[PDB]
């Protein structure tokens, strides 16, 4: 029933400024006050502000003046946010939140998540990660696939397009000055390998790039 | 103005036991409020007024408390619970947040598995070269890894990215890979990542040389 | 305010024979100007208020036109003639520019040259790694490069550029570089550069060896 | 707002020796001040207005002058007077200093040794190649280095650092280090660095090889 | 006749000012209007404003205020542009120019180029780019000399102190994180090399450097 | 006697402020003037401004308005400075002065170094340099310990825990990039090494890392 839907991810350079959107349905828009909340990686969840469409009233948390303007649209439908300052400090995953008055939410929007980088974007690599020069030990031979220097979230990595999910580990990727890096292993018996094709595959939505590379015996 | 303080901050339960969180507020509070936030989805109402439970959730959640301790209390562990949970206070706006109480999940001593790889020939192109050593299937979290050339440990240029808790087998897994220059990679032979893993003081070593 | 779009972004004709380039406006203008810029120097005023033309100005220009659609012919192309032009407008303030007509000269299908060079020791010494693969003397302008090591293709790290059209041969050349660490460049040891240029659907391949 | 010049910027006298320091202002001064700051620590002042000395001074130290030109005279040079010395002024707030005098103890004419190392084993692992070269214990302070990389100079990546002059035997002491990738290190062989000093117009050269 | 001679290139780092000037003759400057132009590499020419000096009309682009503020010396003899912000958006070439009333240009200047870049001013590296190990296939050899790391523009890149000309290819320069990468190839014959000397010249104005590399066989 | 504390090390990113304190004994702090001296590596002591706690004088250097602000506490003790710009042009030691009236100085302070930078604290790496494969030339062998990429200054580098300081060259520091490059050199006759253990130690007390590398025979 109620769904308060907001866009994946925003990208802008420190500086300039963002306009964040709730749309919201399953409910009567103009009679649940409508909450903001940031959360960040290990800083636990924060609370910026509330409006209320009656009655207009907007609440602010003092830390957040005036980094904050909340303003709310009403035909269409949705409730705003626009991030004036933007810097480091504001990289983080912003929560739209319904709530019945001051001060508790009950239902949460998605999340988009902001990120404040000087960075461009940019394409990926995709490295093939190959075992030893000779064999493995046991029964059980791993694999991996190396994404190295790409901006910016996310990747879609899926081994041999789809067919191969059992045993998998993908690794989040971390900030290496401007460009990401993200891993991933696989684990299957040696019958399989290299008798077998394995190959892993990788795609990026902003830079429209689809690598195919193929794990050959060293 | 209220500071929130969850405890403890890494709570470690097994299916089918009681489970107690507490949260700690700096001075008197009326109501209390709890967050449920599975891992890679947005968070949800479990409790409201202290008491009270939300629409939609399961009868094992229960929550008391009064003025600066407050407690949410979880009758029967379930698979599905383990996720972080979150303390919310007002009457004194702010509106604040307690750290985080992470319930994770309970499993038998795991032994981590390693898998060193050395750099791709793609890679030593470019002018780079990365080590990538695997560590998979590990209880409990912690874990402490050390990489050494020819002998000699090195700390600069160290990426670590862990994943969350395994829905099947409930084990962690780390990625641990150093970068290096293709003149520092070729000045060196072998390379080496240790494993110091809490099920066994011996640490995990797999290791290669590169004139081989 | 008025947007100028000049159709097309680039134009390729044969030395003696008409050639028309046209630039459309938003809405109605009243007279139109037009600039020539040759590589390397500063631009000049060529038609004035739609038809006159400038002092100095060869006799081959003509413009006409009228509201929206305007248009620069020339008559007969020339040698000194290769230069991007561009439209001009008022009664608006602004007061815009348009994108720019590049006239680039005819010449008959040629076909890429390709040398590949191993990254120099005294790089090498410092630590990086440059693999330079030369493309010269080709028409047209369009190329495609693939670098490959070991097999496996390489998209990061890679610099392109090209150069303006030649004033003797016209012909058009591009400088590919790969920038790998001396780690990364040890590990792999096959490096190729392919070209993929219109004249011939099979890539020109220069490659070489570390190892050796 | 008066500019001081201190003249000369680098003092070489041998202990036991009258050493005479000149300042010079831009227009006409009341009051002069000197001050003293030995390598690792705070400031003090020696002189003040002109000539009278401060609490603490050693009897060996003297100043005098007038308007635009003032001096400061040590009739005694020690071994604990290697220090640099400053300019001070005021009637024209600011407030300003001079450039900065330093006496340097004189030595004996030294010439340099020279060890050159090879990039370590566990940096080439991270992917760079630190080549560094030391030159160690020579008079005077100043110094060429030239990085060859198979024979051709390097000049971008060159990292150069000198020490204060030496208490007991006052030589000085530089490091050199030229920084490269792991790829730029394996493509080369021969890595040397020369030494150009006042002292032998032949260069001290000390060189190894890679595949060695 | 009529020259508008101005300045070669300005460097200055983000936030600060630069003062631009247009050294006109040829005609009476205070007759016909002066306007200016900004140049970008692949975005086209974008007008910025225009004075007339007589009869003192100072006209602006909306979108280049107040970015730019425009100031006439009469006497000597110039015309004066003053950029205020400076971002790196700024970065492009800026053209003087001549016409008669509102609203076109007749002459222009010789345009300078300004880079607004943080990077400090240092000095170049170059290599020489020797053949495969062997011999190379066909008659025509083909030498390179690589020059990598350098700031700012330009590099004067001359083959044999200026006796080789004919053939050479020298490749625009790149930007690459605050320092440039230019390469330049020739070609000639297999009975000019290795039997003659070929040396590669560069010489960087910024930072007093002359660099004679020859390339020597592998 | 008189003695001016000041605290060691500042490091604040560019934007931000830093509160600078002296406290003073030895005299009656009320009665003689307090003067604010900055220097930088190569361009001289530049003053700043004086106050007087009396009768309370304050005096500023035109080209440090509004840069500093001086205050002054009188319980406790000290007298404060207030940088407020913070830049790159900012990174230098900081003097406290004590003088009778204008305009000169009698005692120094300890001085405060003020590091403003974007960069992170960061640990470091530690490397062993070993001579030539084979032998040394003459009697007397010469060992390094190569520290790179770590912020921000000091590092204490021991060899042998304290045991070896007779012949040892430690050489400062270069700013390389966000992270310092450090090296030293030890010469020690043929009979001790490798006969005898000789360790370099490294310990970073912003980073809490403890560092002892063994230099084997290559």
């Amino acid at each position: 029933q109620v769904q308060l839907q907001q866009p994946g991810a925003e990208l802008v350079r420190p500086g300039s400024s963002v306009k964040l959107s709730c749309k919201a349905s399953g409910y009567t828009f103009t009679s649940k006050w409508m909450h903001w909340v940031k959360q960040r990686p290990i800083q636990g969840l924060e609370w910026i502000g509330n409006i209320d469409p009656s009655d207009s009233e907007t609440h602010y948390n003092q830390k957040f003046k005036d980094k904050a303007t909340l303003t709310v649209d009403k035909s269409s439908s949705t409730a705003y946010m626009q991030l004036s300052s933007l810097t480091s400090e504001d990289s983080a995953v912003y929560y739209c939140a319904r709530g019945v008055t001051r001060g508790y939410f009950d239902v949460w929007g998605t999340g988009t998540t902001v990120t404040v980088s000087s960075a461009k974007t940019t394409a990926p690599s995709v490295y093939p990660l190959a075992p030893v020069c000779g064999g493995t030990t046991g029964s059980s031979v791993t694999l991996g696939c190396l994404v190295k220097g790409y901006f910016p979230e996310p990747v879609t990595l899926t081994w041999n397009s789809g067919s191969l999910s059992s045993g998998v580990h993908t690794f989040p990727a971390l900030l290496q000055s401007g460009l990401y890096t993200l891993s991933s292993s696989v684990t299957v018996t040696s019958n399989t390998w290299p008798s077998q094709t394995i190959t892993c595959n990788v795609a990026h939505p902003a830079s429209s790039t689809k690598v195919d590379k193929k794990i050959e015996p060293r | 103005q209220i500071v929130l303080t969850q405890s403890p901050a890494i709570m470690s339960a097994s299916p089918g036991e009681k489970v107690t969180m507490t949260c700690s507020a700096s001075s008197s509070v009326t109501y209390m409020y709890w967050y449920q936030q599975k891992p890679g989805s947005s968070p949800r109402l479990l409790i409201y007024d202290t008491s009270n439970l939300a629409s939609g959730v399961p009868v094992r959640f229960s929550g008391s408390g009064s003025g600066t301790s407050y407690s949410l209390t979880i009758s029967r562990m379930e698979a599905e619970d383990a996720a972080t949970y979150y303390c919310q206070q007002r009457t004194n706006y702010p509106l604040t947040f307690g750290a985080g109480t992470k319930l994770e999940l309970k499993r038998a001593d795991a032994a981590p598995t390693v898998s060193i790889f050395p750099p791709s020939s793609e890679q030593l192109t470019s002018g780079g070269a990365s080590v990538v050593c695997f560590l998979n299937n590990f209880y409990p979290k912690d874990i402490n890894v050390k990489w050494k050339i020819d002998g000699s440990e090195r700390q600069n240029g160290v990426l670590n990215s862990w994943t969350d808790q395994d829905s099947k087998d409930s084990t962690y897994s780390m990625s641990s890979t150093l970068t290096l220059t293709k003149d520092e990679y070729e000045r060196h032979n072998s390379y080496t990542c240790e494993a110091t893993h809490k099920t066994s003081t011996s640490p995990i070593v797999k290791s290669f040389n590169r004139n081989e």
